[PDB]
């Protein structure tokens, strides 16, 4: 019997800062125990200061990104070159996903950018289109390895102030872009050590008011 | 089924056994598996008898309508029409067909169309359940540009062995010779080919 | 939904300093029966692209007809059909990738794994993969089926990352490809000795080599191997 | 898992990677897959890790008793026969896939063993999920009359191919060399090409960060005198 | 297994092993039973050759088989424990299957049956 | 249906400078239903500590089995069993049930009384030994624990620093697992003193 | 069978068990007592597969009664619960396991404390202030989590139990025909004949 | 998941937890399970997250079209029936929903409709849906009165979700409260269950089984 | 849903239907009215698969109300029952059939006679003195076979109905939370608010 | 597998390919399928490698113990021992074995034991997946009382064709000659037999 779905591995991570947002992902593509590519880009600049990644089954992932990029193009045509805001993009992606409710895109989608007040924004989607604005979201193979670490080091969960013994929480102080990138790199380095589908390389797309910047880092190739 | 087609110096010859089975019961012991789709384009049928009879009837219709408009079709064209039906309806068909024909420009040609609906042009072809047992024999004994008498012997000996080992194959050996001279039918009985 | 009947095995390929190389054997298997021994599975499109196909042969012949039709169609009302508006490797791949994903989305796939190898207008090397699921990816080396498990490890020792491509000559690359084909003949039960090889170079163009054979094989050591454990004679 | 065995001039060498998995998760990054059956008979195991270890220790134990009973140094063919008959009896349910190598008074030997009980003989062998990557290297660089240095090089290169190309294999290369008329030399972590880079940040917490409900001393000592 | 016939007939029609078992009973401390109109009393002798005995923990001569039946004995002390254990198990088995405690006659018939069995079974005294 | 995730729970162990730490959650459940918040999963036989995750009936059975065996060991050997030796006994005992196994994930932690060397080890349900230098994880949130330990851990931590590291590893892993939590315990083990600390955590 | 509840208060353990027995289509009985006295100060209620429940309970009863006669001594609730757990843990890897879940309520005369043990058919034992088997806990635990105090009287325990049964009678689809309630304390075991 | 809604003197209280799981893995602790259909109507999320999100914001669009065409606020009866009729068309295809459509109009007063993906549409006073529904029902049934104050009703809804969050493994994270009046719904904050549990334990004296 | 009963006496038809609605584990409602008035002198009760029951009943109601307005005339109970049967007989060979069983109680004003029709989801129609769907008939028909008379008053019919419900409450495993009872006679349809 | 044994004037010769597969992967390309159970009684193995290696080891043990008590066993006796194991354990085995041996009294003999565990004495036998493709060739080319050189050619040509068509077969062609003169091993490489 023909199986229309597959699993290409991969792990992605989106974090929203005070006036910035990062969307990171490993560059390794796999089937079963084989490596297809050590560098296959998975996070994409979609225009209008929006970055996107659709992780899981790569064929569906490429199809969805392609259709969203197309949606941005036609939004400009139909609405006098108006900038597609991150919240409007998110609602639009819900409809692209739910349109195939009974034959779904087998992917976990994350988009990142800035909201209309210039503050960092990340949105997260399930395969059939349910979505949420979030501060912090890992997706894909090693999501379960990364999220608990982020709860602890970004949101300071289970951390209290010394001397008070559980009475006063550690205050939630804002993180810089340099600080966030450190946590992203350590997240993927740790995931690479313990998950066989994570490795080769890490590509990070950073979004500010100035635009979209890229950073690349080597990961272990075993 | 044991079917084959072999090109030779003067053209091409098709060969077949005459056994049709329903399980272990021989539903017809004198079947004609060599089928005419055009004057000098014939085919050998293997697989489901319903399917291959339905396909051959449609091809004969297509080539009759081709002839009325564009004149005599090539063997390649006949093979293409067979392929189109076999490829596009692969989910619903169980058919293995060998197409053989004689042109004056191209002379003798053989095309085999297996289950999937692919086409393969070959100097000779074998098919059917009985063909498995004569891959060795045919590969060792086939030569290009044989005479009519040599090719008749090659097919007679080959199908003799296929019949001997395959329970699904048997009866008489039928043959059809395609040359410039015309169309000749041959038949060989058990008492002849069993003693070879 | 179907099942593959007549099938072709591995297609292997890699990039080198001035272009790309691709190779595939000439066999059409019918299960374990090695039925058809003269099947060409590398199909050139123009003088800048070679498409290598594995899997179902009936579907391969269909794709071959689509590519032939693509060349015809591109020439229609196109004065620059043999110049600026000729078919690029990237155009040919994207078209095939579209077809493959559409067919899997109707639950009626073309049961193939395809590698498109070529050189673009600006001299850039093109090498990308697509299969029955519509999955696509690129790499300095690419291989299908068994090739993915046995050829890639050998070819990756020559070009391990992007920066190794300018350091790799056409002689070193071809040598690596030919050795990989030998290894596949040793170890893949659905392979043959006869194969085809194509080189697409930005300077010397398309070189298509037919009727190549696996040679320099090691078998002599077999004479000393006796029994399965304790047997001495 | 990637494991190989290579014959050479005056002996035999076996090698293995050091990654053990539970699905897609790496359970141990520095696993020991080279097992000792006897001082100069070593084997490497792929498949169910408990089985390869258990079957090696059982046969190793019985080989030791046999060696004491007969006053002779153990033979590789004895380990092979005992391993295959044990595995055949259990009809493949004991999931052990082994490459058995060693030196004895008869000479140097190299065998492989499938979980169902079938054995084979060879000058070069590979097993595990990375066996195809390893065998590609072996089929490309193996020749007759290899030296000790050449065989170690070829064996580790074959494991590296598994490490880099097979997701089931990774980390380090372990080697064991068994030469005729010499002690077997076990080279643990012969290659270490996968050390983790320094992290960007220290995650040492301030003391008192964790909220505590109760503290108590645990009595690990026995009942006291007086 | 050890199958030797230890209890056998002699020419005069006596089974000596059974008769010698009675001689062990003759040696045991005296036990007496008396039933009144609405009670039964069991009296037992304790030989005073053993002082410095701890009477709290020393095995008592009368044993409860169930809450309504008791058993006393004369003879080998170790042997009596085996009969007492078997009787206690049978008492609970009877309650479990019949849903009624044993009658005194039934419990007696069981213990007596065990004793008889050990007079014509191989390998036992 | 899957026996290893009916009851839920986790165990983690770590090494430090002249010390070891072992910790576990306190939940026992019947799938979605939380049944007990006092189900401790760490036991000790002399100075050797054993954590066990998985099917709770087997957790209890194996504790009773190893108490049985380590008591007979002590009577015959006239000394307490060591971590290295006990590790082999756990492995042997699990493999004897090769084709009808206990559905558990044991973890051993302790300091050798003669060499002073810190020791930890982990097992699969059928006896395979994982003897890591750094840390061992087990249970329904083992993925989460691997993620925490791999980033938070550094070698040669002092006892009171190791406490903070292992506590934060457990807590944050448990909070990303539905079947773990409802309280937690941490053992800090030195050559001749062991401190036990109950942690305050969310009760959902 | 269906609903069995338990609650340990200051000085006693209270067990409540449904009265219905249903053979598929019909309710064959509405006065069934799903409990057995193991010893004067230990009571066990049970629920699970038909036949196996009573067979297991009576088997345990026979064994504890045998121990009591042999030693002239009542085992502690903890000791009885351990014996029962081992029997079920043995049973789960048998040819045909006992499909039986139990609650053991006992008053320990040595420690002068009530004790409640919950054991399922796998041999999973926990000591609890209050417990249940099946779906009973899904309806009642939120009420017990709110109102329970360790210093409750027997009368307050019965009142909290009434609130639990009322919630069961409201939200459960099955008619379990009320409950038989029994109290275990220092004076032994007694049945509340009006509930 | 645990979601509830109940009618009382002062209108409707809606209370939900915040947890989403994929098997044993906790995907999110910050899920918004109350869908703000419009300023006057609320819907709860249980079953399929997407099915509930998608079709209840769609419902908001249909309600907006109704009031543009009819120049009048849509009734809760009419709003709930648009949704139930829609999902009934899809019956068999595999939609998963269990939701409470909540509103307060002039003609109806406070109204709650339970709408289901099998096509069920039930009017009622108290509804509770999700894996922790039985736990929340217990607290609700034993403390519910029509004459509850807005303050006490808000607490009852908060306390009932806490009960479910404690016992049900697949419920937790935080509690979201809403109060629906005739002039629209009013949001009454996000309450972390971790902090809320200890606060309620101390102040109320409940959860004596838990050490704090 | 669950239990629906009907009885035709001298001068009226009485329909009794359970109040419970159960979503698997919990009873979501205990006051549900499983009936629709099709016309002033015709009532239909229903039971079957969730959603489909109300959807079918309201669809029938809309159609009969449409007929009533178009012709300014009330269809006879026989005519309404035939229309309903055809809809279900059409439905059973559809892509997704209505899984709904109904009772139709009506008073024919032309013949001055009460009439009760029983129709299952297949479109199987019978006219009866008394009827039921599901397991309801298994418990109640032996009582109705004994006590029923064609000349019974409405009060005697209600009393015989009480005896039927009492037997259901005794022997049925499910708690159906009592019944809503409605009477159909020459004056129309009314609900008995104390039962 | 492609295996065969052929009696001739001076005795018997066994032949085999050297390929062992796990699916499409060639797990061993230089396998020895010709196995010694006694000095001049050998066998060809096909089917499960575990099963046929286990059977051959037991037979070798049985014939070694037979020899110590009763002297050299006959080829018929060796075939009987093989049969007993294959027949009595037919539910749990997948083994197709050809037994070939040389006596001085009986000379060259060949016995084939297919899946069910039946025994068939034949002038020559073919087995394995590759044998299907050479039933025709072998039947046409086999003669009784051939010379050593003729029999080597017959086996070389036959297995060449079996290898050519069967993907499961390949590598080198191994042969073992059994005569009064002794035991001779032969090996033929691809470059030799592919050009035939
Ligand atoms: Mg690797
Ligand atoms: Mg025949
Ligand atoms: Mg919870």
């Amino acid at each position: 019997q023909f199986n229309p779905y597959g699993d290409n591995g991969g792990t992605i991570l989106g974090i929203a800062g005070e006036d910035f947002a990062v969307l990171a992902g490993d560059t390794r593509n796999i089937t079963d125990y084989s490596i297809n590519s050590r560098y296959e880009p998975k996070v994409f600049d979609c225009g209008d200061n929006i970055v996107m990644s659709a992780n899981g089954f790569a064929a569906d992932g490429d199809a969805l990104v392609k259709r969203f990029k197309n949606s941005v193009k036609w939004y400009h045509f139909d609405h006098n070159d108006k900038k597609l805001s991150i919240n409007s993009a998110a609602r639009n992606i819900q409809h692209l996903l739910y349109g195939k409710r009974f034959f779904p895109y087998y992917v976990h989608t994350i988009i990142a950018g800035l909201d209309e007040d210039g503050k960092g924004a990340v949105y997260s989607f399930d395969p059939v289109g349910s979505y949420e604005r979030e501060q912090c979201r890992a997706g894909g193979a090693a999501a379960s390895l990364i999220m608990p670490f982020l709860d602890n080091q970004v949101n300071f969960k289970n951390q209290y102030e010394p001397g008070t013994n559980g009475k006063v929480k550690k205050p939630l102080k804002y993180l810089s872009v340099e600080e966030v990138i450190k946590l992203v790199r350590d997240s993927f380095t740790s995931a690479t050590e313990r998950h066989i589908q994570v490795g080769d390389g890490l590509e990070i797309l950073i979004v500010t008011k100035d635009g979209v910047r890229k950073e690349f880092y080597e990961l272990k190739r075993d | 089924t044991s079917i084959m087609a072999v090109t030779f110096k003067d053209g091409v010859i098709l060969g077949a056994d005459s056994r049709t089975t329903t399980g272990a019961y021989i539903a017809n012991r004198v079947t004609d598996k060599l089928t005419r789709v055009h004057d000098k384009i014939w085919c050998c049928r293997s697989g489901s008898a319903a399917d291959t009879q339905a396909i051959a009837d449609i091809v004969q219709y297509h080539l009759e309508l081709y002839t009325s408009q564009y004149g005599t079709p090539s063997t390649e064209t006949a093979a293409s029409v067979f392929k189109e039906l076999c490829y596009e309806n692969k989910d619903n068909l169980t058919a293995g067909i060998i197409v053989a024909g004689y042109d004056d420009k191209n002379k003798g040609e053989v095309y085999t169309i297996p289950l999937g609906g692919s086409v393969h042009k070959l100097p000779y072809a074998i098919a059917g359940s009985g063909s498995t047992f004569i891959y060795g024999y045919c590969d060792k004994n086939f030569r290009e540009n044989m005479s009519k008498e040599e090719t008749v012997d090659f097919i007679k000996h080959s199908l003799s062995q296929a019949i001997k080992w395959d329970g699904s194959s048997g009866g008489v050996i039928r043959m059809v010779v395609l040359t410039a001279a015309g169309v000749e039918r041959l038949i060989f009985y058990p008492d002849e080919y069993e003693q070879l | 939904t179907q099942q593959p009947i007549v099938t072709g095995t591995s297609v292997i390929s890699m990039k080198y300093d001035n272009g790309v190389i691709i190779a595939a054997d000439n066999l059409g298997s019918y299960g374990s029966l090695l039925r058809f021994n003269g099947v060409e599975r590398l199909i050139p499109v123009g003088d800048n692209t070679v498409v290598g196909i594995s899997g179902d042969i009936s579907d391969m012949q269909h794709i071959e007809r689509l590519l032939k039709d693509l060349v015809t169609e591109n020439a229609y009302d196109n004065p620059l059909a043999d110049a600026e508006e000729a078919l690029e490797p990237s155009y040919i791949f994207e078209y095939l990738a579209t077809v493959m994903y559409q067919r899997r989305s109707k639950m009626n796939p073309l049961w193939n794994a395809i590698i498109v190898a070529g050189v673009q207008s600006n001299g850039d090397q093109f090498l990308r993969y697509v299969n029955l699921l519509g999955v696509t990816y690129s790499s300095p080396t690419l291989a299908t089926g068994f090739g993915a498990h046995m050829a890639n490890p050998l070819l990756r020792k020559v070009v391990d990352r992007e920066s190794d491509i300018p350091k790799t000559t056409v002689q070193v690359a071809e040598e690596a490809i030919v050795n990989a084909m030998r290894v596949l003949y040793y170890r893949d039960a659905r392979s043959s000795r006869n194969f085809s090889l194509a080189i697409i170079d930005k300077n010397t163009g398309l070189t298509f080599k037919k009727n190549l054979q696996v040679e320099n094989m090691k078998w002599d050591f077999a004479k000393d191997i006796k029994g399965y454990g304790t047997q001495k004679i | 898992t990637t494991i190989v065995g290579v014959k050479f001039n005056n002996g035999v060498v076996i090698a293995a990677d050091t990654r053990s998995t539970q699905g897609p998760i790496v359970a141990d990054k520095n696993c020991a897959k080279l097992h000792r059956i006897s001082p100069k008979i070593w084997c490497a195991g792929a498949g169910t890790a408990a089985d390869t270890e258990a079957v090696t220790q059982l046969i190793g134990s019985n080989i030791e008793l046999h060696s004491l009973y007969t006053s002779r140094e153990p033979r590789v063919v004895s380990a092979l026969q005992m391993l295959k008959q044990h595995l055949f009896k259990y009809q493949g349910h004991i999931g052990a896939y082994l490459i058995v190598a060693g030196v004895d008074p008869t000479g140097s030997h190299l065998f492989s063993i499938d979980a169902h009980g079938s054995t084979d003989v060879g000058y070069y062998l590979s097993l595990g999920s990375g066996s195809l990557a390893a065998m590609a290297v072996l089929e490309s660089h193996w020749k007759q009359d290899l030296t000790k240095e050449e065989a170690i090089k070829l064996a580790s290169d074959a494991i590296q191919a598994g490490i880099w190309n097979d997701l089931g294999s990774g980390s380090n290369v372990d080697v064991c060399v068994m030469e005729i008329g010499k002690d077997a030399e076990y080279l643990r972590n012969y290659l270490t090409p996968n050390v983790r880079e320094e992290k960007q940040k220290s995650y040492k917490f301030p003391r008192g960060t964790t909220a505590v409900l109760k503290e108590s001393i645990v009595n690990i000592c026995d009942i006291q005198e007086e | 297994g050890y199958d030797r016939a230890l209890s056998i007939f002699s020419p005069d029609g006596h089974i000596f092993q059974v008769e010698y078992a009675l001689e062990a009973v003759k040696r045991g401390t005296c036990a007496v039973g008396v039933k009144g109109k609405n009670c039964v009393v069991l009296g037992c002798e304790r030989r005073s050759t053993l002082k410095l005995q701890d009477t709290r923990i020393t095995p008592s001569k009368v044993s409860k088989i169930d809450s309504h039946v008791v058993l006393s004995f004369s003879g080998l002390n170790a042997d009596s424990r085996i009969l007492i254990e078997k009787a206690r198990v049978e008492a609970q088995s009877h309650r479990l299957t019949l849903e009624d405690p044993v009658t005194v006659e039934y419990l007696t018939r069981y213990v007596a049956g065990v004793q008889q069995r050990y007079t014509q079974s191989g390998g036992v005294r | 249906s899957d026996p290893s995730s009916i009851n839920g729970g986790i165990v983690v162990a770590m090494t430090g400078k002249d010390c070891v730490a072992i910790a576990c959650d306190l939940r026992l459940g019947s799938q979605s239903l939380g049944v007990s918040n006092k189900f401790e999963k760490i036991f000790h036989y002399g100075h050797v500590f054993l954590g066990i995750t998985g099917l709770a009936t087997d957790v209890t059975t194996l504790n009773e089995m190893f108490r049985y065996k380590t008591n007979l060991y002590k009577l015959k050997e006239e000394r307490a069993i060591e971590p290295e030796t006990f590790t082999q006994l756990v492995s042997s005992s699990l493999y004897e049930r090769r084709f009808g196994p206990y559905f558990v994930g044991p973890v051993v932690a302790g300091i050798n009384s003669k060499s002073g060397k810190p020791f930890i080890a982990g097992f699969d349900l059928i006896g395979c030994i994982d003897e890591a230098k750094d840390f061992i994880v087990s249970g329904t949130a083992s993925d989460q624990l691997f993620g925490m330990c791999e980033s938070l851990y550094e070698p040669n931590l002092e006892p009171e620093d190791l406490f903070e590291t292992i506590s934060q590893a457990l807590l944050n892993a448990a909070d990303r697992d539905a079947l773990s939590g409802w309280g937690a315990v941490v053992y800090i083990i030195k050559k001749d003193e062991v401190v036990k600390r109950y942690l305050k955590m969310r009760q959902d | 069978m269906d609903i069995i509840l338990g609650i340990r208060v200051q000085d006693s353990v209270i067990l409540a068990s449904s009265k219905a027995v249903t053979r598929g289509i019909s309710v064959l009985k509405d006065s069934d007592d799903k409990t057995r006295q193991l010893s004067p100060h230990t009571l066990m209620s049970f629920a699970g597969e038909a036949g196996d429940t009573v067979q297991f309970a009576e088997y345990i009863q026979a064994n504890i009664q045998l121990y009591s006669i042999r030693e002239d001594y009542e085992l502690s609730p903890q000791a009885v619960s351990s014996f029962v757990r081992q029997e079920l843990a043995k049973s789960i890897r048998s040819r045909r396991p006992y499909q039986v879940n139990v609650l053991i309520g006992g008053y320990d005369k040595k420690k002068n404390k009530p004790e409640l043990y919950q054991i399922d058919y796998l041999g999973t034992k926990v000591e609890l202030p209050y417990g249940a088997h099946g779906y009973s806990g899904f309806y009642t635990f939120s009420l017990l989590d709110h109102h329970y105090r360790p210093d409750m009287t027997t009368e307050e325990g019965l009142d909290l139990l009434k609130l639990c049964v009322q919630e069961l009678e409201k939200r459960m689809p099955m008619d379990f025909k009320g409950v038989i309630v029994k109290i275990v304390d220092k004076d032994g075991i007694r049945q509340v004949d009006d509930f | 998941t645990t979601t509830l809604a109940f009618r009382f003197q002062g209108g409707i209280i809606v209370a939900v937890d915040s947890r989403a799981t994929a098997g044993n893995w906790v995907a999110s602790q910050t899920v918004k399970k109350v869908i703000e259909i419009n300023p006057f109507l609320l819907g709860t999320m249980a079953g399929g997250a997407a099915d509930c999100q998608f079709w209840e914001t769609w419902l908001g669009s249909q309600c907006r079209l109704h009031e543009l065409r009819e120049k009048e606020r849509i009734s809760v009866a009419a709003a709930s029936k648009i949704l139930s009729n829609l999902v009934y068309q899809y019956k068999g295809a595999g939609l998963s929903m269990g939701t409470m459509i909540c509103g307060y109009t002039r003609k109806e007063g406070p109204t709650i409709y339970y709408v289901d993906s099998d096509g069920t549409r039930l009017k009622g006073d108290i509804f509770c849906v999700g894996s922790g529904q039985t736990f929340a029902y217990g607290v609700l049934d034993s403390n519910y009165k029509w004459d509850l104050s807005v303050e006490d009703a808000l607490y009852l809804g908060k306390r009932s979700i806490l009960a479910a969050a404690h016992r049900d493994a697949y419920s937790g994270g935080s509690v979201n409260l809403y109060h629906v009046t005739e002039d629209g719904w009013i949001y009454h904050g996000n309450h972390d269950v971790g902090e809320l549990f200890w606060k309620v334990k101390e102040e109320e004296g409940s959860f004596n089984n838990v050490i704090g």
